[PDB]
């Protein structure tokens, strides 16, 4: 039923549950006594951790998309925010991989509508409004406690630390299917961070984890979505670069100085090609160290898999710095007058996907 | 003022175009370069592991991808 992500079999199987509840005899000092006696290696403690391994996926299909079921899967996920803490300090490498993936699920059930993956607001004030290349303060109030799920946010960097020493133990260590068992351990956690929408600089961050993780010696089923999933993380650092640029000329083009002064680099015939050649200088010897970039997207050509055309994108998409940027000025599009902009957008939007329809 | 706005964002286009249009065909070439001459990352394929093969290899797969692939833009 889960599979189907068909909200009917759903509904019908959340209301069947009520009457058994369980299959055998049975809590946080019992479960910690529980992975305690699931420290013994045989046999009642496999049989429990079969069962809670069937009940995840008993909060997975009851996770398929609903809302209003999902007020109803809710008791089971407050007892989850809390259990999530026990996903991280239990060392439940196969068990606690279904807890983070339930987690997941039901913090995005529970909050926001808007998906929060793409910026589309380009704009500004009628000023530049605090050239701000530090902090971005976009909406603020788009979770009533953003520091509520900043609180799971806060479990979020930390347990994204975790990858950060599994890559000197996931690279470090080779590919195996006890590997495969530990890529599990981050094999949807990147996509917590697809709904993720609180902060920037720790993305960055985690995307340099992600290059490290592929490099040393040379299939990953899995580990291929792995790199799947990260390749779609990949695809949220473009956005950044377009917003500051936009920033940054806006403000530059609003002052009374507006008459040729602006020669400043977004990242001479010959000096064009001096430069092309310097950055050859830079390329065949977020200002960090760029090469590792470029040898990612070398490696992820060399790796392959049916997924792989989506990698090539991304490559080529990345190699481009600033040439879209220039393209996506013309792409930007009064305060008053501003809503009934984002009214006509609105209705814009119908009438192109009614024209496409046609 | 926003028309002055708007012209002011032509003339930056096309200098940034006109510098930007060599940087990119420069970037590309490199990268084109780079893919003939693929073995700066590629250190540590000429550690161990890596054969160089490049290009060719991926312009297979891509064309295959695209031909069946989505849009091919």
């Amino acid at each position: 039923s889960m599979n189907k992500s068909i909200p009917v079999t759903q509904e019908l199987i959340c209301k069947a549950v009520l009457n058994p509840t369980n299959a055998d005899i049975l809590i946080r000092s019992k479960s910690v006594r529980e992975l305690a006696q699931d420290a013994k290696e045989g046999q009642k403690e496999d049989r429990d951790v079969l069962s809670y391994y069937r009940y995840q996926l008993n909060l997975f299909a009851r996770m398929c998309l609903d809302r209003q079921y999902l007020a109803i899967n809710e008791i089971s996920g407050q007892l989850d925010v809390d259990l999530i803490l026990r996903c991280m300090s239990d060392e439940n490498l196969p068990y606690d991989l279904r807890a983070s993936f339930c987690r997941l699920m039901l913090h995005m059930h529970v909050d926001r509508d808007p998906q929060e993956q793409v910026t589309p607001v380009k704009y500004a004030r009628l000023w530049s409004e605090i050239p701000s290349e530090i902090a971005i303060d976009d909406y603020d109030s788009s979770g009533a406690s953003k520091d509520e799920i900043k609180e799971r946010f806060a479990q979020t960097m930390e347990f994204v630390e975790e990858y950060l020493r599994d890559v000197v133990c996931q690279r470090f260590p080779f590919s195996d299917k006890e590997k495969n068992k530990l890529t599990f351990e981050v094999v949807n956690l990147a996509r917590n961070l697809i709904y993720f929408g609180f902060y920037n600089f720790s993305d960055l961050l985690r995307l340099t984890k992600i290059l490290l993780a592929i490099l040393d010696c040379v299939p990953e089923k899995e580990d291929i979505m792995v790199m799947d999933t990260k390749l779609k993380i990949i695809e949220i650092l473009q956005f950044i670069l377009n917003v500051r640029l936009d920033y940054r000329i806006s403000c530059l083009l609003c002052i009374f100085k507006r008459e040729f002064d602006e020669s400043n680099s977004q990242s001479p015939g010959a000096l064009d090609f001096e430069h092309i050649e310097e950055q050859a200088e830079g390329i065949f010897g977020h200002g960090g160290r760029t090469f590792l970039r470029v040898l990612l997207h070398l490696t992820m050509h060399d790796y392959p898999p049916l997924v792989s055309g989506a990698l090539q994108l991304l490559f080529r998409h990345f190699s481009q710095r600033q040439e879209v940027l220039q393209a996506f000025k013309q792409v930007q599009l009064s305060q008053d007058v501003d809503n009934y902009k984002q009214i006509k957008q609105d209705l814009d939007q119908l009438r192109s996907i009614v024209e496409k329809s046609e | 003022r926003n028309i002055i706005e708007r012209l002011q964002d032509i003339v930056s286009a096309l200098e940034d175009r006109l510098r930007p249009l060599v940087q990119a065909e420069l970037s590309v070439l490199v990268d084109v370069l780079h893919r003939p001459e693929l073995l700066f990352p590629e250190n540590t394929d000429a550690r161990r592991k890596c054969e160089s093969g490049g290009f060719i290899c991926k312009l297979i797969k891509h064309t295959k991808q695209l031909l069946e692939e989505n849009e091919e833009k």
